[PDB]
RNA sequence: CUUGAGUCUCGUAGAGGGGGGUAGAAUUCCAGGUGUAGCGGUGAAAUGCGUAGAGAUCUGGAGGAAUACCGGUGGCGAAGGCGGCCCCCUGGACGAAGACUGACGCUCAGGUGCGAAAGCGUGGGGAGCAAACAGGAUUAGAUACCCUGGUAGUCCACGCCGUAAACGAUGUCGACUUGGAGGUUGUGCCCUUGAGGCGUGGCUUCCGGAGCUAACGCGUUAAGUCGACCGCCUGGGGAGUACGGCCGCAAGGUUAAAACUCAAAUGAAUUGACGGGGGCCCGCACAAGCGGUGGAGCAUGUGGUUUAAUUCGAUGCAACGCGA
């Protein structure tokens, strides 16, 4: 939407589903995915994998977006924090 | 811990990097012919205890039913595919 | 009279209390964009939200609650209990010398006052939550559990309540009796460096001596040794119940029996038992390797079918090429 390659993620990592936005510097969000919902929702949510796979999502969300370093500003703890976090690190960004 | 059995040299030739080779071809108690299987193989072709063991067995144990004349010589055809 | 008690003079520490404004973190919606397949959750869905733009972002608002670090083995208070910052009013405590009074004391039935939380009443307030209640599924059926909303309440003002495992389950006051280890707060001497080294007070945590205790334990903050006064107890249950009184807005509280029934109820400690909160060690137990049985035909044995009988016993590992 912008080309910018820069922006912040704000993981709003909560505890049954962590849903994380991809806002630019300003503050408007660019590209969106989930956790639950997205694939899988349930009592066995919670998981490190949960936490990757959205990750992954969030990223393919905005790979078309022409962004490449996107910091993170989570909300809150989730289970998996270093799953998302490395799944994210892993799509070639820099915080 | 306690270390692995140790072997008098092949008394053949006086040394011990092929005792152990035949001991395993063997089968049934009849060391009297694996020389009869492997020196015909090989006087005639012309830790150190876990790969060089497992790697050496994997050469021994494909000829039980392959088939043709004898795999008393098929073995010799597979060394000589080895090497 | 001056040793108890008090008055004074000067400082110290403190979430002691009442007020008054005060600021952010978080909090939800709105105010907008940024965004479209999700938000949501359990034993599981689901119920409830959303594609009508739902969450998050920044933006400002709204408003209430409560003050993360400091923070504690801390502190203050009679107890309940007290924790953002700052001011006003205020209480008590402690230390140093000195002055003053001149037994002015201690304890207290009755009485009086304070008194968590819930609750009540009257007005407000309501950001989150949350008995009740409302959806889904429960489970042996569910009015389980749960999750989703959610009202009283929670918050403020005034009045009521007057109760708690209101507990240190330890009344108040004084005196005397070995130690060791701390913390907090004063203060004297000497290092006139800041602590320092040596005192000396007050509070306070923990070991332990004698002593005491049934034991556990307590142990100079005593459960020791004593003295003053008060409250209270008299087997368990019935029962802190009934009745009456008093009190309260009903709400309940307080005072407080008996019949009847039982031969116990109980404290502390001992042993060893489940102990689904542990470790440690050893073992062809696992790891490695070797050779195999479960497929077939016979031998034998075991259960099952028939026959007069297929004799009996063995019948998890510790019966089944067993007695034989």
């Amino acid at each position: 939407r912008k080309q910018v390659s820069d922006g912040v993620a704000h993981i709003h990592a909560s505890f049954n589903n962590t849903i994380v936005t991809i806002t630019d510097r300003q503050g408007n969000a660019l590209g969106w995915a989930t956790a639950g919902g997205s694939g899988f929702r349930g009592s066995r949510k919670s998981t490190p994998f949960a936490a990757q796979v959205a990750a992954e999502r969030c990223a393919d969300a905005v790979k078309e977006y022409g962004i490449k370093n996107l910091e993170v500003m989570v909300k809150g703890p989730g289970p998996g924090r270093e799953s998302t976090i490395r799944a994210l690190n892993a799509a070639g960004f820099r915080i | 811990v306690i270390g692995q059995r140790k072997i008098l040299p092949d008394p053949k030739f006086g040394s011990e990097l092929l005792a152990k080779f035949v001991n395993i071809l063997m089968v049934d108690g009849k060391k009297s012919t694996a020389e009869s299987i492997v020196y015909s193989a090989l006087e005639t072709l012309a830790r150190p205890v876990r790969r060089n063991a497992l790697a050496m067995r994997w050469i021994v144990e494909a000829a039980r039913k392959r088939g043709d004349k004898s795999m008393a010589l098929r073995l010799a055809n597979e060394l000589s595919d080895a090497a």
